[PDB]
């Protein structure tokens, strides 16, 4: 009924930027809340960005000033732009939709992998 | 400026038992209500005082969702002017209802190889519960004319007993979750809205 798909993760050196992106399909309401979460392994899914329902963005603090999150309108896609990344946000990334305020979805979610490339 | 958090009862991972039944306070707050009904996923879906599609259109005081997990052929207890060991001694609605019933089948979250004991209900009490009482008191029950004095005897009983489901029971003895939503507008200011 609700469907999220995540794209853009992958390789990343440490330092350069990456976006990601969240496209959401079905049946979405107009009252509905979109967030980026991440999960690194041994460690529990962390709130990384979302856009509150009155629309204004909160980021967590290993990220607040490195990470954008915005919504496009048009295109129902959640977009979390990365810069200066870090070995630390290696992880799995996740986008949620709580809908309406019944019912809450996850991606099956994308992989930031930071890491030196070697020439 | 929030989103409802009704979520955290159709998604929650267990449910309470029918006996001490959960009660969440929603205030303060905005909720699409198409979401609920255009799910198409809750086998009873009864509203008393209301209607699911003019939902949205209205501003309570207050909105109470009591879940709780029962058995299928109690379902039917779960509405106004009913008996039944469920509607009297464990969850028990007014006569002047106001609010849906809402329930699904469980058996899939709720049932277990071998037989899940962990949801329980009250066979035993004195009266019946006054609409909306909760009674989570396990205190031993006197079947006979003897003080059974904190302990079971003859003619006297444990209040409480479980469920038992397994996945191969028949529907009437599966797990059911049930959500009540209570609809209340008082003198005081409206809080809880939908998309206006
Ligand atoms: C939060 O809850 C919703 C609603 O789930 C449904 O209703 C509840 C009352 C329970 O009965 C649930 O058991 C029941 O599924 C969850 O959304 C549901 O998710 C499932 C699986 O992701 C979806 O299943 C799909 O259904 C289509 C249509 O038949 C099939 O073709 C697919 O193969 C697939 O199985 C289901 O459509 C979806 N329902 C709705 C209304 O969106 C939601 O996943 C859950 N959230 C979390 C985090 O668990």
């Amino acid at each position: 009924q609700v469907q999220l798909q995540e794209s853009g993760g992958g390789l990343v050196q440490p330092g350069e930027s990456l976006r990601l992106s969240c496209a959401a399909s079905g049946s979405i309401s107009t009252l509905n809340v979109m967030g980026w979460y991440r999960q690194a392994p041994g460690k529990q899914r962390e709130l990384v960005a979302q856009i509150t329902l009155d629309g204004s963005p909160e980021y967590a603090d290993s990220v607040k000033g490195r990470f954008t999150i915005t919504k496009d309108g048009a295109q129902s896609t959640l977009y979390l732009q990365m810069n200066n990344l870090k070995p630390e946000d290696t992880a799995v990334y996740f986008c949620k939709l709580e809908n309406g305020g019944f019912f809450y979805y996850w991606g099956q979610g994308t992989q930031v992998t930071v890491s030196t490339h070697h020439h | 400026t929030n989103l409802c958090p009704f979520g955290e009862v159709f998604n929650a991972t267990r449910f309470a038992s029918v006996y001490a039944w959960n009660r969440k306070r929603i205030s303060n707050c905005v909720a699409d209500y198409s979401v609920l009904y255009n799910s198409a996923s809750f086998s009873t879906f009864k509203c008393y005082g209301v209607s699911p599609t003019k939902l949205n259109d209205l501003c309570f005081t207050n909105v109470y969702a009591d879940s709780f997990v029962i058995r299928g052929d109690e379902v039917r207890q779960i509405a106004p002017g009913q008996t039944g060991k469920i509607a009297d001694y464990n969850y028990k609605l007014p006569d002047d209802f106001t609010g849906c019933v809402i329930a699904w089948n469980s058996n899939n979250l709720d049932s277990k190889v071998g037989g899940n004991y962990n949801y329980l209900y009250r066979l035993f009490r004195k009266s019946n519960l006054k609409p909306f009482e909760r009674d989570i008191s396990t205190e031993i029950y006197q079947a006979g004319s003897t003080p059974c004095n904190g302990v079971e005897g003859f003619n006297c009983y444990f209040p409480l007993q479980s469920y038992g489901f397994q996945p191969t029971n028949g529907v009437g003895y599966q797990p059911y979750r049930v959500v009540v939503l209570s609809f209340e507008l008082l003198h005081a200011p409206a809080t809880v809205c939908g998309p206006k």
